[PDB]
């Protein structure tokens, strides 16, 4: 009942921190976008309507 | 209500209803005369089924 | 005088049979220890056994569960006091609440229809 | 653990010329395996 | 808890076990020690008289009216000790009395530390298996002719043998873990 | 949705072709990823539901389940690696494949546009389940349990078959999309009053209603752990999913044709909850807990108020995860104890410290502790039921008090008290046992953070 | 490299096939390609398909 | 909190109390000296003795196990055995 | 009595393989059947999955509707229109049974 | 936030008027918070926003053209009606966050005006009924299968009443 946690608390913390580094560094340097007016005929692409950059990375690349 | 009354009514009864019905329909002498007359009865009823609904 | 009820039963003392020393009683009371002593020297001679890994079974508990969930319907005989009481329990309240919920739901509906129920600030359901 | 495999007794019922034996039907006996009779 | 229950109770043990419940249920009503040490030597008097009644019938008629006098003159909240059944600490520390057959599934790492502990534990387990045969045989060779049988178990009766069935009265989880 | 499905089918080739020693890891590792592909369906980002293609669709109600159906196959295959590790290397690869087909079939049933596609796949799931229960069932009575599980569902099923072929003739297509955007209003005849019962009864049977729930206690008792997880987590909810999509038609009758079931369920909720209070078999108690907490659902899929429906969707996904967790830990005690009796095995926390934490969290999920989706669910069904008739709180109020009592009794007499003197010594906990649990609860914690995803079609 | 990793490629391959079959479903159900009312627009310059 | 007992500190207290019982002579009390056959006390005085000990050491010597605390020593090992004193 | 086997005992897999993880008897398969299950189980489903699910944008439009309300409430209030008029489908469109 | 969609009243604060020699234990602390808690943070935050403004990106708000409503939509034409049940299920939400704002705007107006909520905060509650009496009249009786056809009927069952009652008054 202790070998388990060093393994569960580890392989969560294995892929967990690089994520947390990813959410923090993106949210810090890249940042959410600011809302704007569609400029008379821009017809914005699917990715253009979402705020968070990696939340519109998935949208542009995969959906 | 659980176990006996709700098991004797729906699940078990349907078990018995059939069991008993198979016992009467499948207890046959095996003799041909008996069986055949039943063919006689059938011809008679079907003759009528046509007759009355002519 | 203490008065035992099905609960708050008669204590050991204050119990006449305790004060019974008829030969027979002291013959049962010493016969019953034997059954228990026997059973007692059949547990410890199986629980204090080195070289044992198998599960001490306590078959007295296995006779209990079988008696209580798999020896019931094989000992069911539909009598009165059993089917009258076996219908009041399944359909009794089930019919009670129907006239409890129908009457309420009908009272509600009438009032809504006639325009009295306020249904204010209720924007959810 | 030994998932209970059927014992001889569970098997016994399936013998007999009729599964659910009747009052007089039970009196019957299973058909000869060779499909040939002794009479 | 240690010794085995007798089948039937005698007259004496019933009388002498009232002298306990009674005097101990007199120290709830009479809390102060003086009042007690007084109101109690007066209790013995009650038991002291009617001590030599030879008329059993009578004796069992004083006892049966004593235990009804007592039932109606008992304290609802007596003084039951802290660690005794019905007490305030009864079975409190049982959450720490693990049953000792559990140190057998420990990882070789855990048992690596605590080294001499397991060196002595393996000795005792050798003692247990080394006598089960002589024990059970004893338990049996000494099965008194079939008849009354009580839960009392025999002593050793020979050098080297260990009291029959001794692995769980010895090796019993310590009281206060 | 053929990635949640085709890659699944391919699992079958992998269970068979793979090495006997490596068969378990290839299958479990791959379906974990199969679940990851399943998560893509959650990307809605708009009201219009997702019609992948003619036959395959996923709307808010199905999506929360397809993911659960894909999620449990990994877990089911991890909970049955112990028992079923005593087999001949071809009995295993059959069990693994059987489990694989269940979610292939269940994924499709939950992701099916044509209602009769639901029926064919709906009633097919019995084949894999009956094999899992009867072939590997430990007790002498599984032959019986299998019969009960096949007949109660089958006798209900043929009426639905007649009803759906009937509506196709009446409307002209069993396509859930169209049937919704078309005018199918029953006319409160005596016959329609039968149609409604025909369509709902088959769904009401596998969603144990108080009247026909005897199949579920008997089935889960002797069923192997993987079968009991499937029956509680995905199999019973097949009945609920069906009632949500089928009552789009039969719109007018349920206003007045539901009273019988609603009362059957709410009184049933109390009695099923109560008999849990004194049942010696732990698997028995969890099963009746499942009947009562599913009796609440048939009483929300019938009141038909927006909140009911998503109360239902919340509770079904939540109770599914919780029940399995309870059935999974019950098995861990059963394998070491070797008996289902609740009275034996007292004091385990003293010897299995963590499993007890999992037991405690599972019980708190079982009863309604508040920062849990389980409570949000009941709170909502409770609200609507109150709206239907303020008196409903009394019956849905005796159930809450009873539900607290049996949930804690399972913890109090199984995981507390003095340790059992010397049952076969209880070997320590495997890491698989604990993960199989962690895998159940970590998702329960994560879903409770953002309940919106499992809220249903209504909201 | 097909030595016990041709097993490991079975499911990964099923995904690929799956997506293919799936993206060949879109190609079929492409009527109303851009003829829907809410989303009808003039193909912007250099775009022959609104959604592929 | 308090210090654990010893097989000679659980023996000096048991002799102490008894030496304060007026009937039991304080110069003929010896640990191997039976209460009823050697010292003279009656049956009712055994109950009273045991009870003193139950109040000197703060625990209850059960009835059946205390109908036999005869020797003034059985009391000293029984108390210790019940309290786990291995000296 | 018929011939049949004597009850098979269940092994203490923890007696050999004292590092038993519960998956298989021989040690290497066990290690490689947890090193791949904790990983594919926790490390890239509970983590990468929750990451992706968290970033699904404006799920079911409820991030869009809290703005559209704001410009409708902005527009309706400033132009003096009722914030939520009481009929939605305009009465003019309806052709009530005359 | 749009000071106009989420309004907020101007602030009126009584000025400091100490009448005691003792030193206020609050003013000193703040003077610290402002240096050891705010300045440190303030510094970081800015540095955030300049990192943002370098590669400043934008996101728009999909504007949905208005399609024909069920009221005008052929019967049985699953195409048109599908595009028109969405246009409504969409406005079933836009007409729901509006009601979310009045739920909110009010809540604030009873925290900002305690002991006066009975009165000062009646600009809203008059609105919370002007908006609730409408939401009740267009979306409430409906089942969980809310559809534009049913709002079309919930209305039109009552348009009889605003025509039978009216005619009745005669
Ligand atoms: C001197 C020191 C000064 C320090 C100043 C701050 C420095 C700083 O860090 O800059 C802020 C900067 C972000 O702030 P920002 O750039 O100004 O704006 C952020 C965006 O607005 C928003 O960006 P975002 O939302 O994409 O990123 C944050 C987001 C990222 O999200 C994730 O991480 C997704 C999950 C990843 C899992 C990985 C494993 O975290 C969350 O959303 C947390 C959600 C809530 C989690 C806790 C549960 C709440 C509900 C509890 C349930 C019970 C409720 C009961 C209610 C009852 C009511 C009745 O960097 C970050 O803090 C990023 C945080 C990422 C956290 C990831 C790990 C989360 C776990
Ligand atoms: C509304 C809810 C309705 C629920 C209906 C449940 C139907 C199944 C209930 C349980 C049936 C059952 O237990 O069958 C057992 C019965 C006897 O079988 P058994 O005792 O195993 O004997 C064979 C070995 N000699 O086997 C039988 O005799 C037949 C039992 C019924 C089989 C299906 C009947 C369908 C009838 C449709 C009309
Ligand atoms: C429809 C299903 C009907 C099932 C029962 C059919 C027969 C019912 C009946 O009237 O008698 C039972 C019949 C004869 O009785 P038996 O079972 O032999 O034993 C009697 C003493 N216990 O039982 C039998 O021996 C079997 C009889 C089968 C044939 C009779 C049923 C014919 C039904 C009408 C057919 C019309 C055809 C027209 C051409
Ligand atoms: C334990 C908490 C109990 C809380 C009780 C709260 C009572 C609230 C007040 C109820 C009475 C005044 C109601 C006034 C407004 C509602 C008016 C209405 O429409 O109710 C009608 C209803 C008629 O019901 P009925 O008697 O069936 O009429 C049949 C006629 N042919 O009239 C009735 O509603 C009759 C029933 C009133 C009380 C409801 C039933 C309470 C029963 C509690 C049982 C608890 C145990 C339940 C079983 C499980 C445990 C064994
Ligand atoms: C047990 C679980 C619950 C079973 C319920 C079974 C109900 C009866 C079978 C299915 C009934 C049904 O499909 O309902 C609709 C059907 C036709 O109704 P309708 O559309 O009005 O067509 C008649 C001409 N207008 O109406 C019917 O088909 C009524 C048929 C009644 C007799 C069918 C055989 C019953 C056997 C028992
Ligand atoms: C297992 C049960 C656990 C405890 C549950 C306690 C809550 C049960 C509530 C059930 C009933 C909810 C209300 C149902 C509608 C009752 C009729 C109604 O419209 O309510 C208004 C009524 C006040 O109306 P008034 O004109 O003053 O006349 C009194 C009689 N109506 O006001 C009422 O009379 C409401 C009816 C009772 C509501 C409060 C119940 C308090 C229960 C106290 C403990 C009772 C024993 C438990
Ligand atoms: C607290 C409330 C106290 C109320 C208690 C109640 O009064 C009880 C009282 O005092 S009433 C005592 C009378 N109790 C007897 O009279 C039994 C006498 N029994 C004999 O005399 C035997 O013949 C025997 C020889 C065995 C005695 O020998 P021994 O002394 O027990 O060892």
């Amino acid at each position: 009942d202790a070998r388990f946690l060093r393994l569960m608390k580890f392989y969560l913390m294995l892929t967990g921190i690089p994520v947390i580094i990813g959410i923090t560094l993106v949210n810090i340097f890249i940042g959410e976008a600011e809302l704007a007016e569609i400029p008379e005929g821009y017809i914005p692409e699917h990715w253009e309507y979402y705020k968070h950059p990696i939340s519109r990375w998935i949208a542009r690349n995969f959906y | 209500l659980d176990l006996i009354w709700l098991e004797k009514t729906i699940p078990k009864s349907t078990s018995t209803l059939h069991t008993n019905m198979t016992t009467l329909t499948t207890n046959q002498k095996g003799l041909i005369k008996l069986y055949f007359m039943s063919f006689l009865i059938n011809i008679i009823l079907i003759i009528i089924l046509y007759s009355i609904n002519l | 005088k203490y008065k035992p009820a099905p609960l708050a039963t008669l204590p050991s003392t204050l119990d006449p049979a305790e004060y019974d020393v008829s030969p027979e009683t002291r013959r049962a009371q010493v016969e019953r220890l034997s059954i228990r002593a026997r059973l007692k020297r059949e547990y410890l001679l199986q629980y204090n056994d080195p070289k044992r890994v198998s599960h001490i079974e306590d078959p007295a508990l296995i006779r209990w569960t079988y008696a209580r969930s798999a020896n019931i319907y094989p000992n069911f005989r539909p009598t009165p006091k059993n089917s009258l009481l076996g219908a009041v329990a399944g359909f009794g309240p089930l019919i009670f609440w129907y006239y409890v919920f129908k009457t309420d739901r009908d009272r509600k509906e009438r009032l809504i229809q006639e325009g009295k129920l306020d249904r204010k600030f209720n924007i959810s359901y | 653990a030994r998932q209970w495999q059927p014992d001889i007794e569970w098997a016994e019922q399936f013998s007999g010329a009729v599964m659910y034996p009747s009052k007089e039907t039970a009196h019957w006996k299973p058909p000869p395996w060779n499909d040939v009779d002794i009479l | 808890a240690f010794c085995a229950p007798p089948a039937y109770l005698t007259h004496q043990q019933k009388v002498l076990r009232l002298y306990k419940r009674a005097l101990r249920h007199l120290e709830s009503w009479c809390i102060h020690r003086d009042k007690y040490r007084y109101f109690a030597c007066l209790m013995r008097a009650r038991f002291e008289e009617h001590k030599n009644e030879k008329d059993m019938m009578r004796a069992t008629q004083l006892l049966r009216e004593a235990e009804e006098e007592f039932w109606q003159n008992q304290h609802p909240q007596p003084y039951i000790f802290p660690d005794s059944p019905g007490g305030t600490s009864f079975e409190r520390y049982e959450c720490y009395k693990v049953p000792e057959w559990c140190l057998d599934y420990w990882h070789p790492s855990e048992k690596a530390m605590y080294p001499d502990y397991f060196s002595k534990r393996e000795q005792w387990k050798k003692l247990r298996m080394e006598s089960w045969d002589r024990e059970v045989k004893q338990l049996q060779e000494e099965t008194s002719p079939d008849g009354i049988m009580t839960e009392a178990l025999p002593p050793a009766r020979r050098e080297g043998d260990l009291p029959p069935l001794w692995w769980h009265i010895v090796t019993r989880p310590r009281e206060r873990p | 949705m053929l990635k949640i499905i085709l890659p699944s089918l391919m699992l079958l080739p992998l269970t068979w072709l793979s090495s006997p020693k490596k068969t378990w890891t290839n299958v479990t590792s791959y379906s974990f990823l199969i679940s990851l592909t399943s998560l893509t369906l959650l990307w809605q980002t708009d009201e219009n539901y997702k019609n992948f293609s003619n036959m395959f669709s996923s709307d808010p109600l199905s999506t929360p389940l397809i993911i659960l159906t894909a999620w449990l196959l990994p877990l089911m295959l991890m909970a049955s690696q112990n028992h079923l590790k005593k087999d001949n290397n071809v009995l295993q690869k059959l069990y693994i494949s059987m489990l694989i087909s269940l979610q292939i079939l269940l994924i499709m049933t939950f992701s099916a546009t044509e209602l009769i596609m639901f029926y064919i796949l709906f009633e097919a799931t019995l084949i894999p389940t009956l094999i899992i229960i009867t072939r590997w069932g430990n007790q002498t009575e599984r032959l019986n349990a299998g019969i009960y599980f096949l007949f109660y569902t089958l006798i209900g099923s043929i009426p639905l078959l007649i009803a759906l072929i009937l509506i196709q003739n009446h409307v002209g297509t069993l396509n859930l999309m169209i049937l919704s955007f078309t005018t199918h209003t029953l006319d409160a005849s005596w016959s329609n009053n039968l149609l409604w019962l025909a369509c709902m009864m088959a769904f009401l049977i596998k969603m144990p209603l108080y009247g026909v729930h005897l199949w579920l206690p008997k089935a889960h008792v002797e069923a192997p752990i993987a079968g009991s997880m499937i029956l509680a987590a995905i199999l019973l909810k097949l009945g609920s999913y069906g009632m949500i999509r089928i009552s789009i038609i039969l719109d007018p009758l349920t206003k007045y044709m539901a009273y019988p079931f609603i009362l059957l369920s709410l009184w049933g909720m109390i009695m099923t909850s109560s008999i849990c209070l004194r049942q010696t078999d732990l698997k028995s108690l969890i099963a009746y807990s499942s009947v009562s907490h599913m009796a609440l659902v048939i009483a929300s899929i019938m009141i038909q108020t927006p909140w009911s429906f998503m109360g239902a969707t919340m509770l079904m996904i939540a109770h599914g995860l919780t029940s399995s967790l309870l059935f999974c830990l019950a098995n861990s005690n059963y394998e070491r104890i070797h008996s289902r009796t609740m009275i034996m095995a007292r004091g385990l926390q003293m010897v299995f410290p963590l499993m007890a934490t999992w037991w405690l969290m599972a019980s708190l999920a079982n009863l309604a502790l508040p920062p849990s989706i389980n409570l949000m669910g009941e709170l909502f069904i409770t609200m609507s039921l109150f709206s239907w008739s303020n008196f409903t709180i009394i019956l849905m109020g005796i159930n809450i008090i009873i539900t607290g009592m049996y949930s804690m009794y399972m913890i109090i007499t199984t995981q507390r008290g003095k340790l059992t003197n010397h049952m076969i010594n209880l070997q320590p906990s495997h890491t698989r046992e604990l993960t199989l649990m962690a895998l159940h609860m970590i998702p329960l914690i994560l879903l409770t953070t953002s309940p919106k995803l499992i809220t249903g079609l209504t909201m | 490299l097909l030595r016990e990793h041709w097993v490991h490629i079975l499911v990964p391959a099923g995904f690929v096939f799956g997506c293919y079959l799936d993206r060949k479903d879109d190609e079929k159900l492409t009527a109303f390609r851009n003829k829907s009312m809410l989303f009808q627009r003039e193909l912007r310059p250099n775009e022959e398909v609104t959604w592929k | 909190d308090a210090p654990p007992l010893t097989l000679d500190g659980i023996k000096d207290r048991v002799l102490y109390v008894l030496k304060l019982y007026d009937k039991i002579d304080p110069e003929k009390l010896s640990v191997n000296s039976h209460f009823m056959k050697d010292l003279g006390l009656d049956s009712l005085d055994q109950v009273e003795i045991i009870m003193a000990m139950e109040d000197e050491f703060g625990f209850e010597i059960p009835d059946i196990d205390a109908e036999k605390l005869m020797c003034p020593q059985e009391i000293v090992d029984y108390i210790a055995d019940k309290k786990d004193v291995y000296e | 009595q018929w011939q049949e086997d004597p009850e098979p005992e269940d092994e203490n897999v923890y007696a050999k393989n004292p590092d038993f993880h519960g998956y298989d008897s021989d040690p290497v398969v066990d290690v490689w059947n947890m090193r791949a299950v904790f990983f594919f189980g926790f490390s890239i489903v509970l983590v990468f999955g929750t990451t992706f699910v968290a970033y699904v944008p404006d799920y079911r439009m409820q991030e869009w509707a809290r703005r559209e309300a704001e410009r409708l409430v902005k527009y309706r209030e400033v132009n003096g229109l009722p914030i939520m008029e009481s009929n939605y489908f305009d009465p003019s469109k309806i052709q009530l049974p005359e | 936030w749009d000071k106009d969609v989420y309004p907020e009243p101007p602030s009126r604060t009584p000025a400091p008027s100490p009448q005691t020699s003792l030193p206020n234990p609050i003013t000193y602390l703040t003077k610290a918070y402002d240096l050891v808690v705010d300045w440190p943070v303030t510094l970081v935050r800015e540095f955030i926003e300049r990192q943002h403004a370098k590669n400043r990106t934008y996101y728009y708000h999909r504007q949905y053209r208005r399609v024909p409503d069920i009221t005008e939509c052929k019967e049985g034409d699953v195409l048109c009606i599908y595009e028109a049940e969405m246009q409504w299920r969409r406005d079933f939400k836009v007409d729901q966050e509006i009601m979310n704002i009045i739920q909110e705007r009010l809540k604030a107006c009873q925290q900002r005006e305690g002991e006066n909520y009975q009165q000062n905060c009646a600009k809203e509650l008059e609105q919370f009924t002007k908006v609730t009496k409408a939401y009740q009249d267009r979306y409430l009786d409906l089942g969980a299968y809310y559809s534009a056809r049913k709002c079309l009927a919930k209305q039109k069952q009552r348009m009889l009443e605003e025509r039978k009652a009216a005619r009745q008054e005669a």
